């Protein structure tokens, strides 16, 4: 989303033209930022915070996959496994900071819906074991064995 | 109104716990008067 | 057999499986079915005395002490404070019949009770309940096909409302408004026919406003081809009657404009104060002059207004009414043919509605005034103004008129009718019995039980009318078999004839089909339950 | 296709036609009603003409959104956000259909 | 099986249902108890009750009105609730007849109980009662007499109607004085039905005969400080403006300056604005000024300096009544003096009534608004006098609206009962029995009227029945001594609307209650 | 108390008949002001007779009609046995007041209160034209301390408010002015704030506020006013401390927190026209008075007395003092009874003998 | 025992800092169900156990209008969105919430679908919390 | 329906309950069978101690309230 001041924000409107142009200019700024991000070649965007409606709309317009990760541990692990740097602002990423994954898709395993960042090489920083089972307790025991 | 095959106040204990408890009880009874043996024994007040 | 299971293990150590298992209950097997059948039979037998023209009302009292004297089955069961789950299923069945059809909400309960009562004796002979449900479904299919076969079609034209009037009269015959029977049927038919899409499309009940007010007599209930508003002219000195009124519908309060956004207007000098005062005065004068320029004779607002606007409206011979509700604004706009204008600057002559007469109505020694808008050109909205001697008959008249409107709506959807008075049920029972003879023996019992259950409606009508149930039903069935006439029913009103076609006892085919279908499905659902686990 | 329940229509909804033979549907996520421009917005004016201009500007913002929707050729307007009475009457005047607060699914 | 007498329990805790015997018994007991309670307050010799509230205030109220008696009681029987609501609706529709309708409904339900005991289906009773009601209504309509054409005869009818309405109330002590009072008050309305235009002022002290109708109008407000206390040939200007700290309706407006000199300038501008407002008001050339809302100190002193009497805080009713009595226009803007009509009266002054000071308008222009002063020895006496006048005024207004009149003193009841009996004698079946019970209730009404007087009710009712069967259609009870007499000669008349409403409402409510065969109660909240 | 109305009101009677007797007593107090106990006793005796009448088998309506006839005859008898009076006959008024005061606790002081009550009633009405007396024109002030012998009739105005000024407590040849606005910093009805952006604006604000207050005080003083009454104000400080300082430096007594309900009484008493805006404050709206001083009641409080006015228009004040609060309240009630009796004489110019003579004659 | 609050801030002892003008009308006594101060501090709305909403003026101290029509006592009441003629709701024990307007002194709108004790206007003003949500524009 | 002042169990419930009671009684004494069986020690809630292996004695000392278990005890 469009970053705001950390002190306090107050849209000071003094003329009718400012009132009629504020929202339009804000939307145009969001569109420009999203298009700038997309023009680098990025096609998957992962954010640690909330997703604004206008930002989501403009990401959908430019065919960009959006994944939101609440935990910062997950964000750092994703950066490790993909090779990307967590940008602090919404600037487009430079060539060194854009991580690459050989396949990202939405899938359903059993009942739960999952998002998979899948490589094809037999390497990488992080490897994941998907544990199946008929009971939560059984999977917990298998996880203890894996540990 | 429980079924109560046995009476409500009936308690059952079985297994290794029973044997350990019996042997520990005997050991405790022995330890009560362990020191009251021999010419140099000490008296007790009851 | 109750409370579930209790063993505490064969080794004496505790054996607890379900939380609070010692505080819960469990019914299993056949006795659960018997309890459910007994509860449903109790509900149906309570309801069956209110079936037919000679039905008797039930006086329902809620938790607050308010009294509701009514004959509608769905209302009675809705206000009934039940704890048994099967009784709740009966209540939901009545609500379903009311929602889908609007009439016959009492017949479904009696039919379901009869079906479960027969299923009881079928179960006592060792028949699996699923077999009973399957036989009931088969017999219901046969009965529905027979209803389609013996159905009759009526004309739903606006130039001949006699069959529609007869159907509405049949619907209203069991209600307290049977004193004004023909007038009630007339107004219901006219209301439905006025607001309806003629290509057999839907009837929007939001375009029918049912309004009640105490006083007067029940015969004073009338259909008004306009809108009756619970408001009055804002200024007490405004004229109480406007004729050929050019109506301006507005949703902007007659006040100085106010931005929605957080706004502060700064007054920094005496000249600023004078300019602000002049701006206020000029906005008031300008809005009134803009209303006047369109040629309007009457203004309706939704959000009220203040003293300056009130006196300006009075000074310019512009009668006005304020604080009219949103739905009433919509109804007035629809009836008068005028659009809804959100602000004065957008108000033009072509957006004005037209009403042949706008009047303020008093109600005796009550100080209450209610506005009337009528004599519209081609009004597509109606209002039923119900009078009476007490609030209770007013509510009962409201629901009876709703039943009549629903029946005419069903006729609009499908114009096939079946003669009532128990004739349809008797013919269906005969058809089911005939089809049961060809059936293999095992489902024959279920089909015969279904026919016997269908026989309950004429028996209930006979006992409510004081006649002997079994003798009358047997004679009518014999006459139906002897001569090909599926219109012979129970002479509840003692008119001297058993033919419901001359008696003009008319029921919609959709209503009977829905009754049979819903009763069969609920009976199957209850028959399929064999376990109860209340806390 | 898709079917869903009617969602709390406002005044003037019953004047909208309830059948179309080849409609174009505008699926929006937009609040079409007069409201504060932004939560932290704050208007400061010191002149009555500026006051009237601000009021007309709010109205013109709403009407500009509505005109943009109407000129698209759509006949059915569906929104995830509330659609006000003003927008409902505006669409009724154009023989359009509107339904706000549609569930996201 | 029954919903309650079944092995499985189908109800919540506290839910209860009452089948045929119990439902009919409860309905009949409740209705008969209500009828017995409200009766004995019927007819010229009826008595009054005492209503002791059990609340914190413990309000005390003595009254003869049936509707007020039934309204302020703790009723839990649902049929009694039906009868109470019927009485309230009867009061709303017309002023009088609240006791008669309740007594008639109770008697009808008692006859219904007897018929049910005689093994008669309630549907048959209802059909017979519907036919009887139709016959009785037709007879009553055929017996109505209209005098609205002749002025003197109509005034005599108004006199008789007011007297008959007041005869049963506490005002019967000064019936003649109060009858003149009420008829004059109603006739001053000039045909308008606005009963709110008649204001009743209850002032303690003095005798009941001291009550009077002011020839002009009386207001219970106050005059400003420096303003005159007496105006001759007043020129009224009735207004509904703010006239107090009058703030601009621009609600976001504020004063944001950089010095206190500017704040003082703005304050002077506001004061000058109010002064200009007062100057615009005064440009109408007025002597008096009534405002609905408050008048603060600055406009008050401006009016005082102008020598104009300003009356503040006269509520909506006050300004409406002043406009009706003086002909002024309730104005809220003063940019057009020539387009606003001014009220007028010969004199305005302050008068003492008891220990309170009131503003008196004398020689009013229109006068289509009355003030009635009520003096009494106790508060309860004052309240009952106000209720009695309300009944009389309502009946007189109805008679003005519809001039058809029927004879009272049981004459109408005898006539309707005779018509019902004639219909029943030609009707076969148990419907004849139901019709006869209907006639029995109708005759039981004047029976109770005579019983309340200690007279020989049976003999008088038999004489009335014989006279009405013979053809003496105007015979009725003569309560002066206890014989029968000519109601036309004796001048006991009643509004046809009131009697028709009593008949129709009583029959309808009896039919509604009779149709009930089961009473089901949800679990109470408390 | 000895007053019947007060006795019946204070004791919470629960039977409805007793409640209606209380209401009857209130009505008699309203219409006459005396005989409040006698009317209740008469009603009780009448109903006591009705007991035997009902037991003899007489319908209540007959009893009521006969009682009405008896009442009409009794009114005729009482009117016949009375004699006319003239308001110029002071002896009759004094005797009526004394007879009113005989039954009350202030009976040894009747020699002081009866002429006091007669003077109070005569001073607030026009004897040649008055047809009723508005007792609200007579103000009664209760101050603890002293003895009922110290009760005083003040021909001017008595205010319980305290003088804001210290050192100015006695003004001769006073020119009282009544103010309904506030002497504080300017404040408009609309929302107002002063925005400061420079350091100079701070002391400019201070100086301009001081100048505004000083101009208000100078305009007030220019009219010759020396005693100032300020109406009680809310939402705005009626009297700023700086305004009080300026007024004190100009030798003007200041009394504030004047109640709104008392404005009419004050204006009627001392002939002052209230002023709501400083522009209209002129000399012609001042009320000239002979002396306005604050007296001390021997350590039992202070009173502001304005005695001697150029236009003493139909208004008098009574100061009631006593040893303890109960006797003061009873003295106030008794003085009110005496005033009500003189009011009765004003309304109906007819005098009748007392001591049970009307009752004995009526019974016979 | 039961009170333990007789020494409440009634004293209001300060250095006379312009806040001492608390008015404290309390003329009607009875029970002060809701002493809410109007957004414009000119007026006070008070509800009593008799079921009548009362409007008072702080300056004059006089009862402007007594709003009657509620079935039972009004337990709670609110204020207008900002001022808007103070179109205020009133929730009581009669299960009904209704809106009043002093420009006419009448119950402009009414709602009955629930005792209401937690009324609160929406910031826009088109609705209000009914602790539910009633829409002004659709009734 | 029955209106019997008591509790009723019918069908598989009562059969399984009886089997459970009999199984509990059997499990009480199943551990005192054969040469490798072990004796039990019964405390009689007043301090009396009975050490025994005989099945009849164990079943007589125990207080039982389920009638099928009583049947096995008398057996
Ligand atoms: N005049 C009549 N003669 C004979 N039967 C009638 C007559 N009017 C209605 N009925 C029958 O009474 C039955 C009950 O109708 P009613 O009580 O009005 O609604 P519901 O079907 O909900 O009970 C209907 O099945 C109808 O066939
Ligand atoms: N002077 C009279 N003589 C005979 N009958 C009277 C007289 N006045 C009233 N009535 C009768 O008394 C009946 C009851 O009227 P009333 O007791 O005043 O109260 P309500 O009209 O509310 O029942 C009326 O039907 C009327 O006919
Ligand atoms: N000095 C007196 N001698 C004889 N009778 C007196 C005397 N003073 C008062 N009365 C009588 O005492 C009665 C009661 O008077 P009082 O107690 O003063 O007031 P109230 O009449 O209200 O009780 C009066 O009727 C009066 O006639
Ligand atoms: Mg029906
Ligand atoms: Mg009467
Ligand atoms: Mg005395």
């Amino acid at each position: 989303d469009g970053m705001i001041t950390e002190t306090k924000g107050t849209v000071l409107i003094k003329t009718a033209e400012e009132l009629m142009n504020f929202s339009k200019g804000e939307e145009n700024l969001m569109d420009a930022q999203v298009k700038a991000i997309a023009d680098t070649g990025a096609n998957v965007v992962v954010t640690g915070g909330k997703v604004a409606d206008m930002a989501l709309h403009y990401a959908n317009k430019y065919n960009i996959m959006l994944v939101r990760l609440n935990s910062k541990w997950d964000l750092r692990r994703l950066c490790k496994t993909v090779g990307a740097t967590a940008l602090p602002r919404l600037t487009p990423p430079v060539l060194e900071e854009m991580g690459h994954c050989d396949s990202v898709y939405l899938s359903e395993v059993g009942d739960t819906q999952v998002v998979v960042f899948k490589h094809e090489k037999e390497d990488g920083a992080i490897s994941t074991i998907v544990l199946r089972g008929s009971t939560d307790n059984l999977m917990d025991d298998i996880e203890r064995a894996v540990d | 109104r429980p079924v109560l095959v046995l009476s409500q106040n009936t308690k059952r204990e079985s297994g290794r716990k029973v044997q350990s408890g019996n042997i520990n009880a005997a050991k405790t009874i022995a330890d009560i008067i362990r020191t009251c043996l021999g010419p140099k024994s000490m008296m007790k007040m009851l | 057999a109750s409370m579930g299971t209790l063993a505490f293990d064969e080794y004496g150590r505790p054996f607890l499986i379900i939380k609070d298992q010692d505080r819960k209950s469990r019914l299993m097997g056949l006795e659960a079915l018997k309890s459910h059948i007994m509860a449903a039979k109790a509900v149906a037998n309570t309801m069956r005395t209110s079936l037919g023209p000679n039905g008797l009302d039930k006086m329902m009292v809620d938790k607050d002490g308010d009294v509701t004297v009514t004959n509608d089955g769905a209302t009675i069961l809705s206000m009934m404070d039940v704890d048994h789950q099967i009784a709740k299923l009966m209540v939901e069945l009545s609500k379903s019949q009311d929602d889908e059809i609007g009439d016959g909400t009492t017949g479904v309960v009696v039919l379901a009770g009869a079906l479960l009562e027969e299923a009881e004796q079928l179960l006592d002979r060792g028949i699996h309940p699923i077999r009973i449900a399957d036989g009931y479904e088969q017999a219901a299919r046969v009965a529905i096909e027979h209803l389609d076969k013996i159905s009759d079609s009526v004309l739903v034209d606006i130039k001949d409302t006699e069959p529609l009037i007869q159907t509405a009269k049949t619907t209203l015959g069991s209600k307290v408004v049977n004193s004004c029977h023909r007038q009630m049927a007339e107004i219901a038919v006219n209301a439905v026919l006025t607001v309806a899409d003629m290509e057999r499309r839907d009837v929007d009940f939001e375009l029918i406003k049912v309004e009640g007010k105490v006083g007067g007599r029940l015969e004073d209930t009338k259909l008004i081809k306009g809108v009756i508003v619970d408001k009055d002219f804002s200024h007490p000195q405004m004229p109480k009657k406007v004729e050929d009124a050019k109506i301006a519908i507005l949703t902007c309060p007659f006040e100085p404009p106010k931005p929605k956004t957080k706004h502060k207007l700064d007054v920094t000098s005496v000249e600023d104060y004078k300019a602000l005062q002049k701006y206020e005065k000029e906005k008031f004068e300008e809005m009134i002059q803009q209303i006047k320029e369109t040629g309007a004779n009457l203004a309706i607002c939704q959000w009220g207004f203040d003293d300056e606007a009130n006196h300006l409206l009075l000074q310019n011979n512009l009668p006005a009414v304020r604080w009219v509700g949103g739905p009433e604004i919509e109804l007035i706009a629809i009836a008068t043919g005028g659009r809804i204008v959100p602000r004065f600057s957008e108000l033009t002559a072509e957006k004005l509605g037209f009403a042949g007469l706008v009047q303020e109505i008093s109600f005796g020694t009550t100080k209450d005034k209610m506005l009337v808008i009528e004599q519209c050109k081609n009004s597509r909205a109606v209002t039923i103004f119900i009078r009476g001697g007490n609030k209770m008959i007013i509510e009962e008249a409201k629901r009876s008129l709703h039943d009549a409107l629903c029946v005419i709506r069903n006729l609009i959807r499908d114009n096939r009718v079946v003669y009532g008075g128990g004739a349809a049920e008797i013919s269906c029972a005969l058809a089911v019995s005939q089809e049961a003879d060809k059936c293999p023996t095992l489902e024959q019992y279920a089909m015969r039980a279904f026919a016997d259950a269908l026989e309950v409606i004429p028996m209930a009508l006979s006992e409510n009318s004081g006649m002997n149930p079994i003798q009358t039903m047997t004679e009518v069935r014999a006459r139906q078999v002897k001569e090909m006439n599926p219109a012979l029913g129970i002479d509840c009103l003692h008119k001297g004839t058993n033919d419901m076609k001359q008696q003009h006892v008319i029921e919609t085919l959709i209503g009977k089909k829905q009754q049979i279908s819903l009763a069969t499905q609920m009976v199957r659902m209850i028959l399929k339950i064999d376990d109860i686990r209340k806390p | 296709g898709v079917a869903f329940k009617k969602t709390f229509s406002y005044a003037g909804f019953e004047m909208q036609p309830k059948k179309y033979h080849n409609p174009k549907i505008a699926l929006l996520n937009v609040e079409l009603e007069l409201k504060a421009e932004k939560d932290n917005a704050e208007i400061r004016v010191h002149t009555v003409e500026d006051y009237q201009a601000i009021v007309d500007a709010e109205w013109n913002i709403l009407y500009d959104k509505l005109e943009k929707i109407h000129h698209s050729g759509a006949k059915v307007v569906l929104s995830k956000l509330p659609i006000g009475d003003v927008a409902t009457q505006y669409f009724a005047d154009r023989d359009m259909f509107c339904a706000g607060r549609v569930p996201e699914e | 099986a029954s919903l309650s007498l079944a092995p499985v329990n189908i109800f919540k805790a506290g839910a209860d249902e009452e089948r045929a015997e119990t439902a009919r018994l409860t309905s009949f007991i409740g209705a008969i108890a209500i009828g017995d309670l409200v009766k004995s307050t019927l007819g010229p010799k009826g008595m009054d009750k005492i209503l002791l509230s059990s609340g914190r205030d413990a309000s005390l109220m003595v009254t003869n009105d049936g509707a007020t008696i039934l309204k302020n009681i703790g009723v839990d029987n649902p049929a009694a609730k039906v009868l109470v609501d019927m009485s309230r609706v009867q009061d709303d529709e017309v002023g009088d007849g609240t006791t008669s309708v309740t007594v008639l409904a109770a008697e009808l339900l008692r006859e219904a109980e007897s018929l049910i005991a005689k093994k008669i289906h309630p549907q048959t009773i209802i059909a017979g009662w519907r036919e009887a009601t139709k016959a009785a209504r037709e007879a009553l309509l055929s017996s109505a007499v209209d005098h609205g054409s002749d002025e003197v005869k109509f005034r005599q009818d108004l006199m008789n109607i007011a007297g008959t309405t007041l005869s049963s109330k506490l005002l019967t002590h000064h019936k003649d004085h109060f009858t003149k009072l009420a008829v004059e008050a109603v006739l001053r309305l000039k045909g308008s039905g606005n009963l709110e235009a008649i204001h009743i002022i209850k002032k303690l002290g003095g005798s009941l005969a001291d009550s009077y109708l002011d020839e002009g109008f009386l207001l219970d407000k106050k005059i400003g400080v420096n303003q005159p206390k007496r105006i001759e040939n007043a020129k009224i200007l009735i207004a509904n403006t703010g006239m107090d700290t009058d703030k601009i309706k621009i609600f976001g407006s504020r004063v944001r300056v950089d010095s206190t000199a500017k704040v003082a300038e703005i304050e002077h501008a506001e004061k000058e604005k109010m002064k200009e407002k007062v100057e615009r008001i005064l440009k109408h050339g007025i002597n008096c000024f009534i405002n609905r809302q408050l008048i603060y100190n600055y406009p008050e002193q401006l009016f005082g300096a102008a020598g104009v009497m300003a009356i503040e805080h006269a509520d909506f009713a006050g300004v409406e009544r002043l406009a009706l009595v003086t002909g002024g226009e309730i104005a809220s803007t003063f940019d057009h003096p020539e387009l606003v009509k001014l009220g007028s009266c010969k004199l305005i002054e302050e008068v003492m009534i008891g220990e309170d000071k009131l503003i008196h308008f004398s020689g009013v222009a229109l006068g289509e608004a009355c003030t009635i002063v009520l003096r009494g020895a106790t508060q309860q006496i004052l309240d009952e006098a106000e209720r009695s006048l309300h009944d009389a005024l309502c009946v007189l207004a109805q008679t003005v609206k519809d001039s058809r009149t029927v004879y009272g003193g049981g004459c109408s009841e005898m006539l309707m009962a005779h018509a019902v009996t004639q219909l029943a004698n030609r009707t076969p079946g148990k419907e004849a029995v139901a019709m006869e019970s209907y006639a029995k209730a109708l005759r039981m009404l004047p029976t109770i009227i005579a019983d309340n007087a200690g007279y020989d009710s049976a003999d008088l009712v038999a004489q009335l029945r014989a006279a009405h069967s013979e053809g003496n259609t105007t015979a009725g009870l003569d309560m002066r001594e206890g014989t029968i007499g000519d109601m036309a000669i004796l001048g006991i008349t009643e509004s046809f609307q009131v009697k028709r409403q009593v008949l129709l409402s009583a029959a309808e409510a009896a039919e509604v209650i009779l149709r009930v065969d089961n009473i089901i109660k949800a679990a109470p909240r408390k | 108390t000895n007053d019947g109305a007060t006795i019946l009101k204070q004791m919470q009677v629960l039977h409805p008949a007793a409640r209606m007797l209380v209401e009857l007593s209130k009505a008699q107090d309203i219409e006459a002001g005396d005989g409040t106990t006698s009317v209740v006793i008469i009603a009780g005796s009448l109903l006591d007779s009705c007991t035997k009448l009902l037991q003899k088998g007489i319908h209540p309506t007959i009893i009521s009609e006969s009682f009405q006839k008896a009442l009409e005859k009794g009114i005729e008898i009482l009117t016949d046995m009375s004699r006319p009076v003239e308001l110029s006959d002071r002896e009759t008024l004094l005797n009526s007041a004394t007879t009113s005061l005989n039954s009350k606790v202030v009976s040894q002081y009747s020699s002081l209160l009866s002429p006091m009550s007669v003077n109070a009633v005569m001073k607030v009405i026009d004897p040649a034209t008055a047809t009723s007396v508005d007792l609200r024109d007579i103000k009664i002030v209760k101050k603890l301390g002293g003895t009922i012998d110290d009760c005083e009739l003040v021909e001017g105005l008595v205010l319980t408010q305290k003088v804001s000024n210290s050192g100015i407590t006695r003004v001769e040849k006073a020119k009282i002015g009544l103010i309904q606005f506030c002497l504080s910093a300017p404040k408009t009805d609309m929302d107002n704030q002063i925005v400061v952006s420079d350091y100079a604006q701070m002391d400019r604000v201070l100086r301009e506020e001081r100048a505004y207050i000083l101009n208000l005080v100078k305009q007030i003083k220019k009219t010759g006013c020396n005693v100032l009454l300020i109406q009680k104000s809310i939402l705005r400080d009626a009297l700023s401390d700086l305004a009080l300082h300026f007024l004190n430096k100009m030798k003007i007594m200041v009394i504030k927190d004047i109640e709104r309900e008392d404005i009419e009484f004050i204006c009627k008493t001392i002939g002052t026209k209230p002023v709501a805006h400083i522009d209209q404050f002129t000399a012609d709206m001042l009320g000239s008075a002979e002396l306005a001083e604050e007296v001390n009641l021997n350590g039992s409080g202070k009173l502001l007395k304005i005695t001697g006015c150029a236009s003493p228009g139909k208004t008098v004040t009574i100061v009631v003092r006593g040893s303890n609060k109960l006797v003061i309240e009873e003295a106030e009630r008794s003085i009110h009874d005496a005033l009500c009796v003189i009011r009765c004489l004003v309304k109906k110019r007819a005098l009748i003998a007392g001591g049970g003579a009307p009752e004995i004659e009526l019974a016979l | 025992l039961d009170n333990k609050c007789s020494v409440y801030p009634l004293t209001f002892d300060k250095n006379e800092n312009m806040a001492a003008k608390k008015k404290s009308v309390a003329m009607h006594t009875n029970y002060l169900s809701a002493c809410s101060f109007t957004n414009s501090d000119m007026q006070i709305l008070t509800a009593s156990g008799d079921g009548t909403c009362a409007l008072w003026d702080v300056e004059s101290g006089q009862l402007l209008q007594s709003f009657h029509g509620h079935g039972a006592d009004v337990l709670c009441l609110d204020l207008a969105p900002s001022e808007t003629g103070n179109t205020f709701v009133s929730g009581g024990c009669d299960k009904k919430a209704m809106v009043w307007d002093m420009r006419s002194g009448q119950c402009v709108q009414a709602f009955e679908t629930h005792d209401i004790n937690s009324v609160r206007y929406y910031p826009s003003g088109d609705a209000f919390a009914s602790g539910r949500l009633y829409d002004l524009r659709a009734d | 329906p029955l209106s019997v002042f008591g509790d009723r169990s019918t069908g598989e419930t009562i059969r399984s309950q009886n089997v459970m009671a009999a199984a509990s009684i059997a499990n009480i004494v199943k551990s005192s069978l054969g040469p490798v069986g072990l004796d039990k020690m019964l405390v009689d809630d007043i301090g009396d101690v009975t050490i025994t292996n005989d099945g009849a004695t164990i079943l007589k000392l125990l207080e039982v309230e389920h009638p099928a278990a009583k049947v096995l005890c008398e057996l």
